[PDB]
């Protein structure tokens, strides 16, 4: 699947990818360097975790930069 | 829109500037350097205010510091 990659900002293809991902969290440089980030493609949507927002999308380029 | 410095801290620097100089649209910052082997990817929103600025280069000389060189910063007029 066609997704959006960190971190280059640029594109990629996952022949084995179904879903395109962006993950946002918080280190102990949130309130200074911003929120982390993690873009790309996986074979499933992955799982949810407690302190990470996660946006899962199935088609081509579906997650762009500027996250939110 | 975009804007892309790799590595030139003082360009990068330079840019953070004339940005927030007079921009009352904010900017959205994508800033990613690798350390210990791995690369970690920021995103970080700049105000107009000189303040938010001089936070902002401050961010830059530290990623410089720690990558030695190894930073990006992206820039999205969003």
């Amino acid at each position: 699947i066609r997704c959006f990659i960190t971190p280059d900002i640029t594109s990629k293809d996952c022949p084995n990818g179904h879903v395109c991902y962006t993950k946002t969290w918080c280190d102990a440089f949130c309130s200074i360097r911003g929120k982390r980030v993690d873009l790309g493609c996986a074979a499933t949507c992955p799982t949810v975790k407690t302190g990470v927002d996660i946006q899962c999308c199935s088609t081509d380029n579906c997650n762009p930069f500027p996250t939110r | 829109g975009r804007i892309v410095v790799r590595g030139d801290v003082a360009i990068a620097e330079a840019v953070v500037r004339k940005v927030g100089e007079v921009a009352g649209k904010e900017v959205i910052l994508l800033i990613s350097y690798r350390k210990n082997g791995e690369w970690i990817t920021y995103q970080r929103n700049l105000e107009a205010t000189p303040e938010d600025v001089e936070r902002t280069i401050a961010v830059i000389r530290e990623i410089y510091e720690e990558s030695g060189g190894d930073f990006i910063l992206a820039i999205f007029s969003d």
